[PDB]
Formats: C-alpha cells, structure tokens, sequence
C-alpha cells in the first residue's frame, strides 16, 4: 500500500 | 493538568524526523508530516496495507527514562479508516493496533525480539475523540490513554503493532503524574 494516507483527511 | 505532569516523551515537540525503528523498514510504517499553520510539519506514522495479508508491521520509539516514575501513562492522537470504507475484498482488513512496551536498562537496544515486548492493550477507535486545529482543517481523531506500570528499569520502548489496518498515529506523549 498504503492504500490511503492522511494528509487533514485520508485519501485513497 | 500539566502542571502535575512530567512529559517524558512527547512527539509533537520532537525536532525534526522521529526516526524510530520500524521493522520492516520500509513498505511497513512510515512518517508522514502534516503541515500545520506556522509550517511546522506534525510528524506522524502510518500502515495502510489493507490490500496485503500477514502484516505484521512493527514501529519503536527510542529509549524513554522512566525519571523514577513507577507508573506512566500513554496517550495516543490517531485516526483509522474503517474497513468498510475502503473499497477493495478485504478479507483480512483490521480496525484496531497493539501497543507493547519493554523494559531496559539500555538506552542503545537494536533488535529487540518480538517476544521481548510486553502487550499492554489492543487499541481501537473508541468513544474518545479530540480536535486539533491545524489552520486550513481540524483533525477530528481518536485519543486514548493508557496507563502502565509498575516500572522497574531505568527505562523502556514502546512498541506499536500494526496486523493489517489503516492508521495513522499522529501524536503520542508519555508522562507520569509527580507528587
């Protein structure tokens, strides 16, 4: 992955 | 309030990169900064290998002085994605971590042994949460704290164990309560 990261909000 | 505490490690006042261990090294847990308002980046770990089975993915902080507390407390800022919310099959998808810690009186450990880590709970988003506003958003996270002890070295490491969830673990202070 990673599939999603969290930037302020996860993003996929 | 903080005024009886002593923070024995806090990684949002950490200077530059965390730089903790994490096993595997890479393609496991990873830092990732968040740029808050004043440009300061807020330096946070993160797994999401929700698409791979046997994670087993591993992060230690460096050695934490226990001070002669006996009983310290750990308190975690994190955020995860629910499964559910992650398209994808994810037969093996997780929404909680494990936090261990490990006594010792040596400040330089490397590799230490999985096995040497003592579980102190399975972490999941609770009903707890914090906000922390970072100008252009307010992170909504999870807070949880956990106390552990009694303490007997001269200090520990704590572990974090991630088994196949997406979590980002934005900030994590130790401290203990001072008479």
């Amino acid at each position: 992955x990673p599939y999603c990261v969290y930037r302020x909000s996860w993003s996929c | 309030g903080p005024g009886n505490e002593v923070t024995l490690l806090d990684s949002r006042s950490v200077q530059g990169e965390l730089g903790w261990i994490a096993s595997p090294l890479e393609g496991g847990w990873e830092e990732v900064s968040i740029m808050d308002e004043k440009n300061t980046p807020i330096r946070t770990y993160q797994v999401c290998n929700v698409m791979e089975p046997s994670q087993n993915n591993w992060l230690r902080t460096d050695w934490i002085t226990r001070e002669g507390a006996q009983r310290v407390y750990i308190e975690i800022k994190f955020t995860l994605r629910d499964c559910n919310s992650l398209p994808g099959v994810m037969g093996t998808c997780k929404e909680t971590f494990n936090l261990y810690y490990y006594e010792s009186d040596n400040d330089k450990e490397r590799f230490i042994r999985e096995n040497q880590f003592v579980k102190i709970d399975t972490i999941a988003a609770d009903e707890s949460f914090t906000q922390v506003d970072i100008g252009d958003r307010i992170m909504k996270l999870n807070t949880e704290i956990r106390d552990v002890g009694p303490l007997s070295k001269k200090g520990f490491y704590l572990a974090f164990q991630d088994v196949g969830a997406c979590i980002a673990l934005v900030s994590v202070r130790v401290f203990y309560k001072k008479a």
